[PDB]
């Protein structure tokens, strides 16, 4: 028979304390960050928490496509952690089956990541199936031809809900170059895409420089040790296609769509370079958070409005810091003058406890997107590809040594700059395009 | 052949060269029915196919 | 006896080339590869190694397969021509169905089975 | 190819066989069908 | 053979020690007040964030027939103004804070909580007792929430897998508390008050009921400090109306039954079957999680799920029988459930459920001991990953105290897991599912499942 | 089509009429057909037969000398079910044989 | 209301291989018992007509 | 390609040929086949010299 | 997913409708034809025995 | 019925537009010599096994009764 001993009861003598308590660290963890001799840049932060995590940055996306591989980093994140070079399919799913640990594939607007987190015991295990799927994919026929289909159901999905179509056409219109082209594509824009289409957007994507690995809770001497004989690339960088931020206006015809949207954005200049820029943006963001649902069932209600989305992107060297607001397919003259007019009350001035307020959600949003294991590695992996470094400390120092003046200033200087505007419905009522830009002027 | 040739015997008198002829071909018919058709069809899809 | 077995490999290639030339003379009459002789009907994992394959490739092996099935109801042959073209040792399903049969060996290894059956017509 | 073929080709391995306690429970069906000879015959006492 | 890249992994499952993980993680301190209530805390070292609250040991089961939805109501009317903070006082307050309420409510537990920065655990105190202590409750907020909630009952607003879930629990467990629905009947929202919510929050929110749960950047004596000052005027509990004494005068029952909600031009087939399963503190317990990690769960947006461990889930993906499901394992005070859900569409719903009856009852017959290895190491693993978020470390905090009255600790779990082996496996099939009877509920096109005839005919074998 | 209304015609029509079948079959192909003609045959030749045998010692062979002598077509009748039982097992080791030489009984 | 018994359940019932010899046994019991009674009944019913109590008689 | 057109007259000419076969053996060659014992009355106590089933 | 997109159902207080949005542990089955034993009832069934 | 992918064009002539009978009697020899070309190996080791183990059987049965004979 088997265990008897009730949970309300403690267990018997055949439950020991054995493992002793290992004292605390003197002081909050670095982030210590080094180059390997093929170039691959490893950064690392020590936690104490039980769960490494292990996340493999690259830059690409959909800002590396071209119209011949357009929707690939779909299908790369679809297609990612299957057969290598050294391992089958059922292998490397069976070896991650059997340590507990998940694995995942995320394509952005500039990089595409590739992560497994497991716990502390298995993270040379983590290391070693991450590496060998990335480094040695194979990419076959047959496996591509069969996952084409899901794609397209996750994408037919992923665009049902009308703020990603209104993100994707807002970075259409506010960029010209890499990151102006579309990551959620349509589906039927892959119906013609092989092995060969997506081996050719590897081939592209891949090179030393441009590749990170970032872990969290794992020691940097062991990693870097072990990761030298793994992560040894070699390749060409394919050339990347600069963005600039120009504006423009545009629509989108949507013909069953039961509310309208319109989409207004402004150019964060400086990037996610710029650590004070980047700050006052998210404070700008927060500051235009009008419904935020801090609690249950909580019913505020606007005049017009439908839902509020405010946003704020950095990218490399430029950003994109705006609002997304719905409404009724009759109020969308009147959904952007209330847009207007809340951006330009946000230049009138801010009072105080709004900023204290904004800031607070600010700093909030910040230190619980690092609160996990994963996260953390995200972060960490996110900031080094885009900037060289981690500095959640000096962005947090950012946040909280911004005045009202300064964020006046920010929102000033943004007005003055020709702004992005979308929108999307079955547009039946809309003051004309000429006058729609001419309210920041 | 090994058929037939059972076949023609059943029809003659027990003779010790009938009897040792007999033998030989059930034995054979075994063997062919369960040792060529296994073995030598492995051998033929090595050949063929390996 | 692993000597005589070292002895017993040229003589087993010398066997399969034999084997193998006879064979693909008598194939090369019809048009047919060794590879054609396959069956999804008759094996699961050839079923399963076709399914992999560009349509191309099925294509052209169906176009072989009905050719030879149309010179059999004759009782003819190819003509010369188009007889001394003939490459019947071409492979075009070998490294499919290898490692079809690889991966059912690896998952046999710890108690999977294969995840297909076979073809049932009901 | 079901028969020697998988024998040959490597898929029946210690895995994938039936297992001590199935070959048990399947075994154990031996004394099901003497009972049930033993039944419709009954020939009492005839052991020796 | 690649050197570096073959090394260390291998697809063979194999038993993982996970004792050095213990060397690191942290302790709980529980302190008990002359209230009754409990304040419990576990200090993570380098934290930022702080999830704190409020679990109650109440909810569905603990009402009457009379006022069956008050607890639901509750969290409805809650934050919408106290007796010192108004709407919008309450809504700024929370929002320098930087932080987020929410709220749960159980069939047998209740939580109110926060996530906030550490620099705000006794703000976030301070607040979540006065919504507990001095709410408002006011008529016109019940008027205003009431006609929400009527709207979205007329409109039948609900999720399948919820839908599903209520018919199992309303038909499994017949005649006793844990047959009501949360949400509760539409008479009683169309006649609730005041006076309800006042009795229920008066009755059942009392000092032993209760723990002060609070997990990441926070320390002990500080809490303890603020919840004395804050908490501490919570009425105490009557002997004769605790919460034993109220869980022995209505037991519950389990009945072996079948429900169908048929509609007539539905497109899905959401269908789950339960067997009787085991209460919180019943040590066969922790089996059945381990038969769970067995069973697994699947939906179709994965691509390898051919390649899966469990042979449930195999089966499903291989065949296609259903576009997702999940196995789960409920526990109760004094009552559990275990089964399978899963979605599917009527010409797949038969076979979906031969698959989910054949795989429930081959664990009692055949278990190899790859798959008990891989299962606890799985199990392991989903213990470690709850360790990393502290809403999840304060949830286990609150639920722990309440259900098994004391704090487990991480080596008595680690331990009792590894003492899973394929033999106890058998065991707890045998006892829980072989020749049993069970609870069937379906939702939408349902007109192919097959009846309780069928479902209670293969739960065992004549072959063996 | 008028074989879709009746059930009997459909199962006629697709499994004796519009069957498909390889077009390179040769002669060693219709050992089946004939198998079935011989049993039919012997059924018929048998039933016939019947009705002039009587099964009992010391009417048997006097039945049997009977039916071939003094019932009309008699002799007939009795030879043909006599050797039709040689031609049924002729046909039926041929068909064996095909089936043998091909390897006709693998799978499926 | 009625139940049958849990210890006996386990025993002679849960196993077709146990199951199957116990019906066999019961048969034979159950047939020879049919067979006691009914050769009872008739034989006292019949007492003096049959052959056998002819033939006692002549002892 | 269909059974019921090109396979019926296919099977009509081996069904001729072994009609001829049929009607050879049952008009010019009846006993061929057999064996003379079997025209003799049976007989419990006197064996025949050669016992031979059918071919 | 949402009921009302997948199940679709019409909108109003029907009897089908209420026991969809909380349906009742007090299920009444006809008894015409068979009394049901008290709920919970435990124990291997009687009818094997019989 | 099956879907098979192919790429063709098939021509067919009438029956009425062809001879029936009439290629037989030229094809006639070509198609007997073809036959035992290509099954004369086994029709050979058939009838030298056959043949060659019954006339040694017939021989040494013909041996054991001129053994016995007076
Ligand atoms: C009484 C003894 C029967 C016995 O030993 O059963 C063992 C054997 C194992 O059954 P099991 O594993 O306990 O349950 C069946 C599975 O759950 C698998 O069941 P399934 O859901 O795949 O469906 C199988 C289904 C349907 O099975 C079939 O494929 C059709 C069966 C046709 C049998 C009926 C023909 C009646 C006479 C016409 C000739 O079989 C039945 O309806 C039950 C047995 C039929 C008798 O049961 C049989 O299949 C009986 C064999 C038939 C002889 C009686
Ligand atoms: C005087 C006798 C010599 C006749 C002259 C032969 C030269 C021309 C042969 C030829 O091509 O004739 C065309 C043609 C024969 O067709 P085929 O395309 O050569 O295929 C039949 C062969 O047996 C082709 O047979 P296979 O390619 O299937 O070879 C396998 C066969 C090997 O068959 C043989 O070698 C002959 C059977 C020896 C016993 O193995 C067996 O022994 C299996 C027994 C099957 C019985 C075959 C009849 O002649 C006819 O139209 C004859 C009609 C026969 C109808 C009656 C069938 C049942 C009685
Ligand atoms: C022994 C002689 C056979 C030697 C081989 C030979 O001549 O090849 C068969 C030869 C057909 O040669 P082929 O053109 O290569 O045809 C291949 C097909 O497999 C043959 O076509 P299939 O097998 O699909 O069936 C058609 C076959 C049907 O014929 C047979 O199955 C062969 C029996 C024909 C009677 C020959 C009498 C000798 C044996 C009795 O041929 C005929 O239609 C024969 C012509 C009809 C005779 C005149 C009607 C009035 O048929 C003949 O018997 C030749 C016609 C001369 C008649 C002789 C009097
Ligand atoms: C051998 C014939 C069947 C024997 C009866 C039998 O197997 O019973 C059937 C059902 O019985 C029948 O349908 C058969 C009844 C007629 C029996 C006739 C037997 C003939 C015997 C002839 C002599 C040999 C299933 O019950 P078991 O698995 O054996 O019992 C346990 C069932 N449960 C786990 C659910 C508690
Ligand atoms: C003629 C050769 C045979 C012979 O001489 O028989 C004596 C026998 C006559 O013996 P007699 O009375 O001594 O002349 O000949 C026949 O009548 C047999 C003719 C048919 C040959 C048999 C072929 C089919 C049977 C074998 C297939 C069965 C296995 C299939 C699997
Ligand atoms: C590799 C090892 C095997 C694992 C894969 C195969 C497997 O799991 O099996 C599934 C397998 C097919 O799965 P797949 O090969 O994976 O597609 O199914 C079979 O085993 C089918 C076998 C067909 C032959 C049945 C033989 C019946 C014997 C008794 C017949 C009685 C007489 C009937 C007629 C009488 C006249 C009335
Ligand atoms: C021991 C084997 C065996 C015996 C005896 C046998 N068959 Fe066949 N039969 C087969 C096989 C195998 C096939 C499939 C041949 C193929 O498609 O290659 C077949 C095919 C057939 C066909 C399709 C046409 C053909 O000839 O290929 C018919 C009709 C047929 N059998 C009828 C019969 C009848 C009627 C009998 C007896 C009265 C019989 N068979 C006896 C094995 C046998
Ligand atoms: C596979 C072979 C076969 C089949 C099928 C068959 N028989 Fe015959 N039957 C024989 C043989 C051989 C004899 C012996 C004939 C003889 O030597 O006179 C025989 C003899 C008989 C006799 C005795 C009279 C006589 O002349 O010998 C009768 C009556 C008879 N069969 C009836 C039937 C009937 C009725 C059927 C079918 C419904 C049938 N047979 C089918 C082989 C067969
Ligand atoms: C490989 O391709 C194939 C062939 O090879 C070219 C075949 O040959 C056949 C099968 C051939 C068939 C079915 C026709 C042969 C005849 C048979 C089996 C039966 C013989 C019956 C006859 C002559 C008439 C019987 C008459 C009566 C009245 C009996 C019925 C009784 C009643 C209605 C009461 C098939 C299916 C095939 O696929
Ligand atoms: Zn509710």
């Amino acid at each position: 028979g088997g265990g008897r001993v009730e949970v309300p009861l403690s267990e018997k003598l055949p439950a020991v304390t054995e493992p002793p308590r290992t004292s605390t660290p003197a002081t909050k963890p670095i982030v210590q960050t080094s180059s390997l001799r093929s170039g691959v840049k490893v950064a690392s932060i020590n936690t104490v928490s039980p769960i490494s995590s292990l996340v493999l940055f690259v830059e690409g996306g959909a800002a590396a496509e071209t119209p011949a591989t357009a929707g690939a980093s779909k299908v790369l994140e679809v297609a990612a952690f299957k057969a290598t070079a050294n391992r089958s399919t059922f292998r490397l799913t069976r070896e991650l089956e059997k340590i507990g640990a998940t694995s995942f594939a995320r394509a952005g607007r500039d990089h595409v990541a590739f992560g497994v987190d497991a716990t502390r015991l298995n993270q040379l295990e983590a290391l070693e199936i991450l590496a060998d799927a990335v480094v040695n994919a194979r990419y076959t026929y047959w496996e591509v031809r069969d996952s084409l289909d899901a794609v397209k159901e996750q994408l037919a999905a992923q665009l049902r809900n009308p703020l990603t179509a209104v993100n994707e056409v807002l970075h259409r219109t506010a960029f010209e170059g890499g990151l102006g082209h579309s990551l959620v594509v349509d589906p039927s824009v892959v119906d013609g895409f092989t092995n060969e289409t997506l081996k050719e957007y590897v081939h592209s994507i891949m090179a030393p420089s441009r590749v990170v690995l970032a872990a969290s809770g794992v020691d940097h001497a062991e990693l870097t040790a072990l990761a030298t004989p793994l992560l040894n690339l070699h390749g060409n960088a394919h050339p990347a296609p600069q963005s600039r931020y120009v504006g423009g206006a545009m629509n989108i015809i949507a013909p069953t769509s039961s509310l309208t949207y319109v989409g207004l954005a402004f150019e964060a200049k400086g990037g996610a370079g710029d650590i004070k820029s980047s700050a006052a943006a998210s404070v700008v963001k927060a500051l235009l958070d009008e419904a935020r649902p801090t609690m249950p069932y909580q019913r505020k209600e606007h005049e017009v409005f439908t839902s509020v989305n405010p946003f704020a992107f950095a990218y490399k060297g430029t950003g994109l810091v705006g609002v997304v607001a719905s409404g009724a397919p009759g109020k969308a003259g009147k959904v952007v003058d209330a847009l207007t007019a809340k951006v330009q009350s946000l230049a009138k001035g801010v009072t105080d406890v709004q900023l204290a307020t904004a800031k607070n959600m600010a700093l909030g949003e910040l230190r619980a997107s690092v609160a996990t294991a994963p996260g953390l590695a995200a972060a960490v992996g996110s900031s080094v590809l885009a900037t060289g470094k981690f500095s959640a400390n000096e962005v947090a120092a950012a946040l909280s040594g911004l005045t009202a003046a300064d964020v006046t200033s920010y929102v000033n200087a943004m007005i003055k700059t020709a702004p992005t505007f979308v929108t999307y419905g079955n547009l039946s009522s809309l003051p004309r395009v000429d006058s729609i830009a001419k309210r920041f002027a | 052949a090994d058929v037939l040739l059972l076949t023609w015997l059943g029809g003659n008198e027990i003779t010790p060269i009938t009897s040792f002829v007999g033998q030989c071909c059930t034995a054979y018919l075994f063997f062919y029915l369960l040792v060529c058709q296994p073995l030598v069809g492995y051998l033929e899809t090595q050949f063929a196919h390996g | 006896t692993s000597l005589l077995k070292q002895v017993a490999l040229p003589v087993f290639n010398s066997l399969a080339t034999t084997y193998r030339s006879v064979v693909g003379a008598k194939l090369a009459k019809y048009g047919l590869r060794f590879d054609d002789l396959q069956d999804p009907l008759k094996d699961e994992d050839v079923a399963e190694a076709l399914r992999r394959l560009p349509p191309d490739v099925v294509v052209a092996r169906n176009c072989r397969l009905r050719r030879a099935l149309d010179l059999s109801c004759k009782h003819e042959a190819l003509p010369k021509d188009l007889l001394e073209k003939q490459t019947p040792e071409l492979s075009y399903l070998q490294d499919v169905l290898n490692e079809v049969r690889a991966e059912r060996r690896e998952r046999a290894q710890l108690g999977a089975p294969a995840p297909y059956t076979r073809i049932y017509y009901d | 190819p079901i028969g020697v073929w998988s024998v040959f080709q490597g898929y029946v391995t210690p895995a994938r066989l039936p297992s001590i306690q199935t070959l048990t429970r399947v075994g154990a069906w031996g004394g099901v069908v003497v009972v049930g000879g033993l039944y419709m015959v009954q020939p009492w006492d005839w052991l020796a | 053979d690649a050197n570096p890249f073959l090394r260390f992994s291998n697809p063979r499952p194999s038993p993982i020690d996970h004792t050095p993980l213990l060397s690191t993680l942290p302790e709980t301190r529980i302190t008990t007040l002359p209230n009754g209530l409990r304040v419990a805390t576990e200090a993570i070292p380098f934290a930022e964030t702080t999830t704190l609250g409020i679990w109650i040991n109440s909810g569905s089961r603990f009402e009457t027939d009379a006022n069956n939805g008050v607890a639901h109501f509750l969290e409805h009317i809650l934050f919408k103004g106290t007796k010192n903070r108004s709407v919008k006082e309450l809504e700024v307050e929370v929002e320098n804070m930087g932080g987020q309420l929410n709220a749960y409510t159980g069939r047998e537990q209740t939580c109110y909580y926060a996530k906030v920065m550490g620099k705000d655990v006794g703000k976030a105190v301070n607040i979540l007792s006065d919504i507990l202590l001095n709410s408002n409750l006011d008529a016109r907020a019940i008027d205003k929430e009431r006609d929400v909630i009527l709207r979205e009952m007329e409109e039948v607003n609900k999720q399948t897998s919820e839908l599903v879930f209520d018919h199992l629990h309303a038909t499994a467990f017949q005649y006793s508390p844990l047959g009501r629905t949360i949400l509760g009947p539409v008479e009683n929202i169309k006649s609730i008050n005041r006076d309800q919510l006042v009795e229920y929050m008066k009755t059942h929110y009392r000092g032993p009921r209760m723990v002060l749960a609070a997990a990441g950047a926070v320390n002990h004596d500080e809490l303890v400090k603020l919840a004395s000052d804050a908490f501490g005027s919570v009425p105490d509990e009557d002997a004769a109306t605790s919460v034993r004494s109220l869980l022995v005068k209505e037991p519950s029952r389990f009945t072996g039954s079948y429900v169908h909600d048929r509609f007539p031009d539905a497109s899905e087939c959401c269908m789950a079957v339960a067997f009787k399963g085991a209460s919180w503190t019943d040590p066969d317990s922790i089996p059945l999680m381990v038969m769970q990690t067995m069973l697994g769960g699947w939906d179709k947006n994965s691509t390898v799920g051919k390649h899966s461990s469990s042979a449930l889930v195999q089966t499903v993906a291989t065949e296609g029988l259903a576009d997702a499901f999940m196995a789960f394992n409920t526990n109760y005070h004094d009552t559990g459930l275990f089964g399978v859900y899963g979605v599917t569409d009527r010409d797949r719903s038969e076979d979906f459920a031969y698959a989910i009856m054949s795989n429930l009852t081959r664990m009692c017959f055949e278990v190899r001991d790859a798959d008990v290895a891989r299962a606890k190491n799985q199990l392991k693993a989903s213990l470690m990953f709850f360790q990393d978020s502290t809403h999840h470390v304060a949830e286990s905090i609150g639920r722990e105290l309440l259900v098994y009255g004391r704090r487990i600790p991480k080596a008595e779990m680690f331990a009792r897991i590894d003492a899973v082996d394929a033999n106890a496996i058998r065991a707890v099939a045998d006892r829980f599912i072989y020749d049993q009877d069970m609870a069937v509920a379906s939702a939408g096109d349902v007109q192919f499942v097959p009846d309780y005839n069928w479902f209670r005919r293969r739960s065992y074998w004549l072959r063996y | 089509r008028m074989h879709n209304k009746i059930q009997l015609l459909s199962v006629l029509n697709t499994h004796l009429v519009a069957y498909p079948t390889p077009m390179n079959l040769n002669y060693s192909w219709n050992g089946g057909s004939l198998a079935g003609m011989m049993l039919a045959s012997q059924m018929l030749t048998g039933i016939l037969l019947a009705m002039h045998y009587v099964g009992h010692v010391d009417y048997a062979f006097a039945s049997v000398q009977h039916l071939m002598t003094d019932v009309p077509s008699g002799m007939i009748l009795r030879y043909a079910h006599a050797n039709g039982a040689s031609l049924f097992f002729i046909v039926v080791y041929l068909h064996v044989l095909r089936g043998m030489y091909y390897g006709s009984g693998a799978q499926p | 209301v009625m139940r049958l018994s849990e210890a006996l359940y386990q025993t002679f019932f849960k196993r077709s291989t146990v199951y199957i010899p116990m019906l066999l046994v019961g048969a034979y019991f159950s047939n020879e018992a049919i067979d006691y009674a009914v050769d009872k009944m008739w034989t006292t019913r019949n007492k003096g007509k049959l052959f056998s109590d002819i033939i006692a008689e002549r002892t | 390609i269909s059974f019921g057109s090109y396979f019926g007259a296919k099977d009509l000419v081996g069904a001729l040929f072994l009609a001829l076969v049929f009607s050879i053996l049952v008009f010019f060659y009846p006993d061929l086949l057999g064996h003379p014992d079997n025209l003799i009355p049976a007989n419990p106590y006197s064996t025949p010299q050669h016992i031979v089933p059918e071919w | 997913s949402d009921a009302v997109e997948v199940f679709k159902p019409e909108t109003g207080l029907t009897p089908t409708n209420r026991l969809s949005m909380a349906p009742t542990p007090y299920i009444k089955y006809d008894e015409h034809n068979h009394k049901r034993f008290p709920p919970g009832t435990e124990g291997r069934p009687f009818a094997y025995f019989v | 019925r099956q879907n098979i992918p192919l790429r063709e064009i098939l021509y067919q002539l009438s029956p009425y537009q062809q001879d029936v009978i009439r290629q037989t009697f030229t094809n006639a020899p070509k198609t007997f010599l073809r036959f035992f070309k290509e099954k004369g190996v086994g029709l050979a080791t058939f009838g030298v096994l056959f043949f060659g183990i019954k006339g040694y059987t017939e021989h040494e049965m013909h041996q054991e009764r001129l053994a016995e004979r007076y």
